[PDB]
This record gives C-alpha cells, structure tokens and sequence, in this order.
C-alpha cells in the first residue's frame, strides 16, 4: 500500500498542474466572451425597442 | 554603436530595408523603443520627423509581425513625446487607423492599443476636427476605430468646447446611429452619452433627426450609464 | 495505519479533483462552441462587406 | 405496477408554480422511467406525460423549465414514434422556449430541438419548420432555420425536390433578414441544399442578388474542400 501511495501521490500531483492550465484556457476565453456580451445585449435592446 | 547620433543613422540605415532582413530590423525597432523610455533630450529635438515618417512606411510592410511591432513602438513615442505630434495628426490618426483594418489579429490589436493612447496625446481639440471628416465618410471598421476615439476625446473638452464643436460633431455621429453595422451604432449610442454626460440637457435639440425608438434605445443608455 | 488514512483521504480527494476537472471540461467546450460560433459569424459579416463592395 | 408511481408523478408535477422540490425529484423520477425498458408506461400514458410536460415549460421557476426540457429531450429520443401526432406542438412549444431570458432554458432548449430534428419524421419537419421560418420572428425563426438544415440532409434528393417550392421561399425571405445571424443560417442551409441536388439548384436562386449569390457560391466552394 505504501507503495501504491506513492504513484497515487504523483498522478494527484500531476492532475493539479493540468486542472491549472485548463483553468487557465477557460477563463482566457470567459476575457474573449465578455467583449461579445456588451455588444450582444445591445443588439438584443435594438430588437426590443423596435418591438415596441 | 551606442553614441546617441550614431545610433539613429544605424537605425535609420537598418529600418531602411523595407520587405528584407527582418531580424535586424526587430533589433533596431526594440532598440527604437528604448531611447523612447529614456527621454533622451538629443535623439528627439533632431529626428522626431525622420523616424516618425520611417515608422509610419514601416506600418505598410508585407510582414505582420513588424507591423505590430512599429504599432507598438508608436504607441511609445505618442505617449513619451506627445507634443511633437502636433503637425502630423492627420498622418497620425489616419495611418493608426488603417492598421485597424489588418487581417492580423495581433497587428489589429497592438493598433487598438496606440490608438488608445492617441486619444490623449494628440490635442483634443485638434483631435476632433481630424476624426470628424474620416467618422462621417470612412467604411468600416475604421470608422468604428474613430468614433471609439472621438469618446475618449470629447471626455477631454470643457462644456464651453463641446458646445462650439457639436456642429462640426453631431452629423457624424447620426449618421453611425443609421449604419447598417451594430457595432458601429453603439458606438455612436456611448459617444452620445458622452456627450450627453457633459452637457446635460442641452444636447435635445441635436437629437431631432432621432426616430423615437432610437431615441428611446438612447435614454436607456443614460439612465444605464448613470445608474452604474 | 496512518498510511493507510493518508492513503484514504487522497484516492476521495483525488475523485473530487477528477469530478472538478470533468465538469470544468464540459464547462470550457461550451465556451469553444460559442466563441467558433461567433467567429464564424464575424467572418460571415465580413465577407458580406467584400461581396457588396466588390458588386 | 409502473402506473401506480405514474399517479404520484402526474399528480406532482400538475402542481405547477409550487412545491418545486417536489417536482424536481418527481421530473427527476419521470427522467429514469425513460432510460428503463418501462415500455408499458408509455403504451397508455404517453399524451398525458407530454402535455403535462409541455405546461410545465410555462413555469414561473427556471430551473423547472429547464428541466422539464431535459427530461423532454430524453422522451424525444427514447420513444420517437410516438410523436407522429404531436409534430407541431412540441416543435413550436421548444421554439418558444429558445427566447427565454435565463441561459439554462435555452441552452437545454436548444439540445432538445437538436434531437428532435432527427426523432421527428424529417418529411414531416420540414412542412411544419417551413410556416414557421417564413413568419417568426427572432430568434424563433433563426432556431427554425438551423433546424432545417439538419433535417434537410435525411431526405432523399427525390424527396427534396418535391419539397424546394415550399422550401425555397423562406430560405430566400431569411436570406434579406435584417440579423446577420439568419442570414448566415440561411445560406448553411442553402449549402445543405446545392449538397444534395447539386445543379439543379440554380432556377430557385433566380431571384438572389449578385453579392449574394457570390457569397453563396463562395460558401459553396468552402463545403466543398473538406
């Protein structure tokens, strides 16, 4: 078992260091999409005031 | 060499080689930008007009990647030696917005980012008059990248000004309210808060060419920007 | 026996950690299709422009 | 007895706007009668699960709308069949929800129309989604639309052509739509359409304009280098 600690220890480690990069893709992209949200929610206040 | 006159021959000879020996002339560009950090008082009372015009050339080269770097290097020297761009707004501006229409990403950007600093560099009131012609003739999106600029620039001028250049500002600005594109019409909505944020209620009168639902769409903008 | 708790606490938090990545994965595909879709729309908007300027 | 929980589910989840815990276990419980091979249940108790079903997408409570669309999406393609009779009422009520204010009900909402373009009987599809993408309105008509396209490449090119009268006019009406999005839709599904017939195609573009009929072509010759 001790020995068995010791590999599971690495891929814990090594999963950690991964889960970084792909918080760090993520959140790149949430940067990208908040530029498309101002300008998404204007066009949808365009359609709503034409409704009316 | 490092003597401050020899330098700039060096740099001038090198960025010279326009299309050809790009790695050199990326050396010479970075090497460009630090005198800029430096204030060396020497380098810029002699040459600001010759390395202004190679770097302007030097934004029409075949290679994006010194495109974006010429772009990064004029944002530099617009905001380290922003006087002397006095008699060259016109060039300025129009050169800086052209790049905004680069296939390139990153050439694109690193314009955006000089166009920025453009905003406070060149004089206000002298800035206006040169983004009014372009706002109201040019194809996008560098009508786009001018009418972003005129907001950061009508922020700039007191309420006495603002009032004197609404004629001169005002046809542009309906006009992108009625442009085909979106994007550039909320950026006439944000340039008329602006211009609203200074002079209140007496903008009114300017918005009679408004229909009523865009009038409608505009109020909403005010109260949103006021609210926070 | 204090290696077999030590062992114990990190194959649960190893779990939590896998559980946490996989639904951090579905979260970031999510962001791709948006941001492919959106560009595939720009460049839908921008080749209209070159279509109307050219006829 | 399967029917005996079915009481207790119907009777659940007709409590519309209350007990939303309750319902969300009972939405919950009517999810894994769908995985099951409880095939009984849906023989005598299927129009009385989807109308209850199609309510709850009225919910004053999000999370219950987007949820009742989860569990919709999972009755869509565990009995397909069984929706011959009921073709334009689940199309036009999941279209309704693709313009709900909360992202979770249109983001389910747009995973159930996605199945339902392939569990609906496709001949059957396009005559409904062609009334509608002619006159709804965004973003109805643009969810319509991609709809469409799915549908479109399971008809045979015999079928199609039988179709492209009725096909066609909507597809050149979303083709001058004021949202750029529409438009795009239009010319992937256009895409989808010169995919199957090939030449035959060109007499139903007459009434397009150059620009557009070069942005066509140029969408064309992109599905093509694949």
């Amino acid at each position: 078992i001790e020995s068995e600690l010791n590999s599971l220890r690495a891929d814990y480690d090594n999963l950690v260091l991964d889960y970084e990069q792909l918080r760090t893709e993520k959140e790149e992209m949430e940067l990208k999409l908040k530029e498309k949200n101002d300008l998404d929610e204007f066009e949808a206040l365009e359609r709503k005031t034409k409704k009316d | 060499s490092l003597d401050h006159s020899d330098l700039v021959a060096e740099l001038l000879k090198e960025l010279s080689n326009h299309n050809e020996r790009v790695e050199e002339r990326k050396i010479a560009l970075y090497e460009l930008m630090k005198l800029t950090q430096e204030e060396s008082f020497s380098v810029w009372d002699e040459h600001f007009k010759t390395i202004l015009l190679l770097l302007l050339e030097t934004l029409g080269d075949k290679e994006p990647t010194i495109r974006a770097l010429a772009l990064k290097v004029l944002r530099e020297i617009l905001r380290h030696q922003p006087a002397r761009f006095k008699n060259y707004a016109e060039l300025t501006v129009m050169k800086t917005l052209e790049a905004h229409k680069d296939p390139h990403k990153e050439v694109v950007r690193s314009a955006e980012e000089a166009a920025s600093v453009l905003a406070t560099s060149i004089s206000p009131e002298q800035c206006i008059k040169v983004l009014c012609p372009i706002i109201q003739t040019a194809d996008y999106p560098i009508n786009l990248a001018a009418i972003k600029m005129q907001t950061k620039v009508i922020e700039r001028v007191s309420k006495e000004t603002l009032n004197l250049l609404l004629p001169e500002i005002m046809p542009g600005l309906i006009q992108g309210y009625d442009n085909s594109e979106s994007s550039v019409r909320k950026a006439c909505v944000f340039c008329l808060v602006a211009v609203h944020a200074v002079i209140g209620d007496e903008l009114k009168p300017h918005l009679s060419q408004l229909t009523g639902s865009k009038m409608k769409l505009l109020n909403l903008y005010i109260k949103r920007a006021q609210t926070g």
